[PDB]
């Protein structure tokens, strides 16, 4: 993908995250858990719904039109309706084509581009009290418990509680 | 002492394959269909008024082959020609057929 | 039944856009395409272990 | 949009700035101002030109064609005629409706792309002398006076003049 | 560029480099030196033929049409016939523009993607022990030979190493 985050810098995917689509997973002094994100979930949810609903739209309405199957040879004028079928279902068929390749290489880097938008609105939250690790994981130098977790996730952490206790450990 | 925070997203046991700009086959974790392929192989005959020409084409229905007696005065969205079909009267042909099919049908 | 799509093979669905059953239609029908086939990714990349 | 900048980690935009597209906001010793940044203002209107003077571009030029319009039924001919004008007009009615979707989601990812890009080219010039806050908004550990802020909008800032007494600020 | 890379935060391209399309160039205590990265010049080069054989692939195949050139004025019929093929070689030419164009801005910004991602895995392989000057080039803290920028090029170097060496070099 073209930020690079899901088939890059994470390694792989979770299948035991089943609750959405992008979230954390955390080790501290009371073990290890996981956790659903909402918001980026929705974020991409709700943009490849855009998609759908701009596709699976209203189909157009045609009745009475040209014949497109003969029983007959008769020369010109079958040859042109002919030709004419044969052109607009190529060029609807190019249409298609071209639709769902751009739509999927588009869904595939949205969906990358989310969890990388995720990934760095935490590093933001962390300021000065984690170290990126290179493969998506943040390591916390203070002590850490599920509700300072928690805090991280809901988006009210406040680093400059943990900050003397972070740089100290870093730094040495 | 201190924790670890892992940033990730999920993946399902059966992935399906699409194709893409720069790939033919790249494994997604759901995609749709988007070519209708399957029909239930029956005529519904709503919305649409269906009129099954059975054993007549337009044209003779249109002139009146005694067969095809029942079709006087009839309306339709859709004329059903059947394959079936066939002439029981005078002998005759339509100098562009296609044509008077055409603005009849219409 | 009740459908709004009809081609000789029968009336069809018009949930999708595209359709490869008949390039004869009459009604509110999807597009008629050469292909049998096109998936629309609906996820991210599936990634496993 | 696919940088989360724009309607991403900056809040919203500035009514106030009616002189670039992009720009700075300061605060500090001497009270609190704004500029716009020219050049990044420059590349995304480049990059909109260049996409209307592809699409404002010269139409194309027919002259006597089929007719469109008729009096009369006639049956087999005029049923090609209007089904091949049916269909171009369908071709050229989707086309249309996708170049404006495909042009309005790249304007507005490079849009997004460039604040991005002059978010990442000030944190790259401030090196060691300050901290992304997660709103856009840069702390600058040092006295920094217009000329100061100046110089990081000319591009002249010299992080070594700062250094020692910025590191002194972050680090306590 | 999309991500501000290549034409961006990298003054310019290397014709020195001639066994790879991204690269490392490196300064230290025995001299000067350049290597090919092939990973990324092989995602690069990947997608490109992907993009290739999608395009390249087979011609559909037609065999009688109808007539397209005439040597006696007809009127009706012969209008038609031109209308038709004049109707498809103008939406084909359409598709043929609109696929150049779109393909060549994705190609252009899949490769300022890969040399963004490349410098990202490095920015975060060297943790602590370097600072971005803001050109494309990290100031290494430490004595680095060629067996340790090798590391760094290998993705085995080993940051715990260098990092009270760094520290206390970039602490001053
Ligand atoms: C595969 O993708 C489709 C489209 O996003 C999903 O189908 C929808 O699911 C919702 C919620 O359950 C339904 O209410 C909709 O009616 C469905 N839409 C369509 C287009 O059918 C579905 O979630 C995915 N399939 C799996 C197994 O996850
Ligand atoms: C709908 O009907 C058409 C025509 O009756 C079917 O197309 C035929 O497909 C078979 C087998 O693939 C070919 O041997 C025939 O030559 C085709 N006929 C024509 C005129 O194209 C089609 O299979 C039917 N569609 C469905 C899905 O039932
Ligand atoms: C989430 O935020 C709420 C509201 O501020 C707070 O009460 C709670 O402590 C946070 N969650 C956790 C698990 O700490
Ligand atoms: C149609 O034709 C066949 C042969 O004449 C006949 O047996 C059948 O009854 C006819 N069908 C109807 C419904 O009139
Ligand atoms: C902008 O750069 C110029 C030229 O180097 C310099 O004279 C000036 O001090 C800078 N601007 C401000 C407001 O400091
Ligand atoms: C590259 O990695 C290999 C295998 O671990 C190692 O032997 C070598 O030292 C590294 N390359 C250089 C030039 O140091």
């Amino acid at each position: 993908g073209i930020f690079g985050a899901i088939a890059g810098f994470i390694e792989n995917g979770w299948e035991g995250m089943i609750d959405g689509w992008y979230g954390f997973r955390h080790q501290n002094s009371e073990g290890t858990g996981q956790a659903a994100d909402l918001k980026s979930t929705q974020a991409a949810i709700d943009q490849i719904n855009g998609k759908l609903n701009r596709v699976i739209e209203k189909t157009n309405e045609k009745f009475h039109q040209i014949e497109k199957e003969f029983s007959e040879v008769e020369g010109r004028i079958q040859d042109l309706e002919k030709y004419v079928e044969d052109t607009k279902i190529d060029l609807w068929s190019y249409n298609a084509e071209l639709l769902v390749a751009l739509e999927n290489q588009h869904t595939i880097d949205l969906t990358d581009s989310e969890m990388n938008k995720l990934f760095e609105k935490t590093r933001r939250q962390l300021r000065e009290n984690a170290e990126d690790m290179g493969n998506g994981c943040f390591k916390i130098y203070h002590k850490c418990d599920n509700a300072c977790i928690g805090s991280i996730r809901n988006g009210t952490y406040d680093h400059d509680v943990y900050r003397d206790e972070a740089l100290n450990n870093r730094f040495q | 002492p201190g924790a670890t925070l892992c940033l990730g997203h999920h993946a399902v046991p059966n992935g399906t394959l699409v194709k893409t700009i720069t790939n033919d086959q790249i494994e997604v974790t759901n995609a749709t269909e988007l070519v209708q392929s399957s029909s239930t192989g029956k005529i519904c005959n709503n919305p649409h008024r269906i009129l099954d020409g059975i054993n007549c084409t337009l044209i003779d229905a249109l002139l009146g082959d005694p067969h095809c007696d029942g079709f006087q005065n009839e309306k339709w969205d859709l004329f059903v020609e059947r394959s079936k079909a066939f002439s029981n009267c005078y002998p005759y042909d339509v100098p562009d057929y296609a044509s008077l099919r055409s603005l009849v049908a219409s | 039944c009740s459908s709004e799509c009809i081609t000789p093979n029968g009336s069809i669905p018009n949930d999708k856009p595209f359709q490869n059953v008949n390039k004869i239609t009459y009604g509110a029908c999807p597009k008629y395409v050469k292909q049998n086939t096109l998936k629309l990714a609906t996820g991210m990349r599936n990634v496993p272990e």
